[PDB]
Parts: C-alpha cells; structure tokens; sequence
C-alpha cells in the first residue's frame, strides 16, 4: 500500500 | 424584534460560502492509495457518484463514501507500522444549499 | 406561481461547470517525493466519472507549483456566467493545509481563495467543490473491530 | 477482482469514525456572538432544530443552519474593522450513515 | 424478513443519549479574557431544543482547563449502552482547534480522544457529535454584495 | 457585536  | 447585526438592507453573504472540501481522509491522518486499483478514497468517490448521482443530494452520496472507505478498505503492508491502517474521508461544508446533479 | 422554495442550488444553466483534475505522478527527482502509482487510474475514473455528470474535465499532468497556481489563477478568469457549479480534484502527496506541486508546496488555501465570492463574481452564490486526495498528516488510524 | 486491502475477515472501522463536528465558523475565522441575543450560529442551530429535526436528515438541516447565518447576519461595530463582517458556519462530517433524530 | 438497508443510524435505542453543555461565560482575571456576554441565552436555547430532542441534557458552567478535561473523562467511561448517540456543545473563545477553560486552552483533539472508536466502546458505531461556538482564527470576511 |  502506499500513502508520508 | 429588532437588532443591529440582522435584517440588512444591502444583502451580503460571506466570501467563504458555498464551498465544499470532500478530503479523502480526517485532519491529520495519512491517505491510503493503492499502486494498482488507484486511492481508496477516489475508487469509492466515483463508485458512489455512478451509483447515486441520478439519486442523491451530495451530502448523502459523500457520506456513503465515508462508510464505504471506513468499512471495506485497510492496509496491507510489510512494515508492521504501516499494516492494518484504516481511513475515514472528512467532509467539510460551507454550502448553504442541497446539490443534486440532476434537475 | 405558487410557493417558491430555495432549498437546493440552482443546477440546471446551460452547462454543469468545470471539473479540473490537477494529476500529479511524477515528482522531480530534487524533491525525492516517491511516484504517485496508481493515480493514473484515478484521474481516468474522475474523467469518466465526471463526463457522465455533464462536467467538461480538463486534465492536467505533473504540474509544478507555479502552474498550478497559475491554472487555478487563469481558470478563476474565465466567465462562469452560464455555469452551475465548479470543481477540483486535487491528487498528489500533501500536508495538513498542503498539496504539492511536482517541485514543491502550495497552500490549498492560495488554490481556494481565487474562488472566493469576492473574487470570481461568476460564481457567486454557485457551489464550488474541491475533492481533495492526499494526506493531511502522518498519523495512523488503527481502528477497532465491529 | 481480489485486493491486499479489502474484503477483510475481521472487520473494523476507523476510530475517527462517526463523529461530527458542527463549527460555527470556517477555518480560521472570528465566530461572532450577540451581547444580548446570542452567538449568530447557536440562534441559527437551535431555529433549524426546533423546525426540521421531525423534518430532515441532519446534515441537511445543518445546511439550512449554514445558510441562515451567511445571509440573515452582518455585524456592526463602532470599530471599523470589526463592522461589516460576514460569517459561514463549517459542517464537518466524519459520519457513516445518515441521521435522523426521529425513528 | 424484507430488504434491509443499513443507510441511517440506529436512533431507537432506549436513550436518545447525552447533550453536555459546556457553558464558559466568566473567565479568570488572570487571563484578562472578556465575559462571554450572551452565552446564557445560547445555553438555555440549546437546553431547551435538545431536551425537546429527548436527549438527556447536562450544563456545566465554568468550567477550568482541568474540569473540562475529567468532565470529558468521565462521560466517556460512563456506559452509553443504551444511548443511540452523544452530544457534546462547547461555547466559549478558542482558536483552531482549540477551546478556551476559564483558565486556559484545551486541545480538541484531547476531548475528543475520548470518545474514539476504540477509546469508548459502548458509542462506537453511534454518531458523536460536537457543536463548537468558539473563534478558529482572526480571519475577517468582508463578504460580498448579492 | 462580541467575538480575539
């Protein structure tokens, strides 16, 4: 998953 | 009754009316995307919009959003501080009227 | 005629309004921001999304902050006249107050404030919408089990 | 279509789920309050309450209540730059469903 | 049984659930803040509107820093079982994200907290909602002629 | 008018  | 801060005879209305700020997520918190299916937030965002848009007042159709992202979406990850993360999007309304995008 | 309500905006001018999606993906390498992956899949959902709603989408790619300024600037100009509403969608990586640029900060509120009532007359009194994807901070919501 | 962060088999909700904060004014704004008849947005809140709460879906009449004080109110000052000045109350929802006081 | 939707908040549980009126009108000398001249019109409006809601309404007048916060406290750990939802109403000066005790400021945030999902169990899932009367900031809005 |  990626958001930081 | 009668009063100095009511009943003006040049109407006014705030300059920060009639805005509406649909954040994907609540003050302060991260915003999860995902690097194939796109952000949670804009997946859920145009599921609902296609789904209610022809139905719903906006406010309705961003709350099921809220639950839609609350719900059925949390993080995978392989770093532990980053793994089981949940998201809740932050409406914010200065609108002064109800929107329907149909008439 | 009969009882006239004012309850919900007037949406049916001649056109639904803009929709600007602001796309950014790719940072420059100075900044070390990481690549937005994904994203794309975002703006082509918002674009199609959007069309089916009557919005006339306009996208933009990786702009810096000075484009982005300037485009929120420029399409603040524009005449609204036979408009009902107004929207932005903002994707990129963000702060509390922030959304970035692909070269550095813009303060959502520099974005907003062109809107303002005071400001863009020919959409005075018209609901303006900005759908904002990005974090708003570094905190982490655990959350608890239902 | 199967996913990392979905369809999760124990559910769970963000902890910054299901509140609803109501602001009296936008984000760093003055909140104007009458000496004698009450803050403008409290008047407003109570007004739209004791009229639709039977009525309406609550943000909706939140809504009503944004309304009523961007257009009925406009302060009035003997200092120039307290005079003159508008407010916009700021619905911010973090809401799951749709509220309704009746049942 | 028929279709069930889930689309509205459970609003019929016993309780409709508390209204906490936080009432700040005189503030400490030391502080120099102005008394809050009309606040006891709003507590008594709001008083009367929630209890005609059935909510069971609480007013607390003047309160510290420190009572706001145990008073927080303890309403949270209190059991909300049978309360459809809670109301929490804070009228007093503030600034972003903060609301001034009769000596001294008190992080939202800190008040808050209290009640999150996983801090109050017997209220998660039930809508917490909080009315503030209180500044964010020192912005002026000119507002613009219709 | 009351509000600083």
């Amino acid at each position: 998953i990626e958001t930081a | 009754a009668s009063g100095v801060d009511d009943d003006m005879a040049c109407h006014k209305i705030p300059v920060e009316a009639d805005f509406l700020y649909a954040y994907s997520t609540a003050p302060g918190y991260y915003s999860w995307r995902n690097s194939k299916d796109g952000s949670w937030f804009i997946q859920s965002l145009c599921a609902m919009l296609k789904q209610y848009a022809d139905k719903l007042e906006f406010m309705h159709i961003l709350t099921r959003v809220n639950r839609k992202v609350a719900t059925e979406f949390e993080s995978f990850s392989f770093d532990a501080t980053f793994h089981a993360k949940k998201q809740i999007p932050c409406i914010v309304s200065m609108l002064t009227k109800e929107l329907y995008f149909y008439h | 005629s009969g009882i006239s309500l004012d309850n919900s905006y007037k949406m049916d001018y001649p056109e639904m309004g803009l929709c600007i999606i602001i796309n950014n993906k790719n940072f420059h390498k100075s900044t070390g921001m990481t690549s937005r992956s994904g994203t794309d899949v975002d703006a082509a959902n918002l674009r199609e999304t959007f069309r089916n709603l009557k919005y006339e989408v306009r996208n933009k790619n990786d702009l810096t902050r000075e484009e982005i300024v300037e485009l929120m600037r420029d399409v603040s100009k524009e005449d609204h006249s036979k408009r009902s509403s107004f929207v932005c969608v903002l994707l990129s990586h963000g702060e509390e107050g922030i959304i970035f640029g692909t070269n550095g900060p813009v303060d959502l509120k520099k974005i907003t404030n062109f809107f303002r009532g005071d400001r863009c007359r020919s959409l005075t009194g018209k609901p303006k919408l900005f759908i904002i994807q990005a974090c708003r901070g570094t905190e982490l919501d655990c959350g608890i089990e239902t």
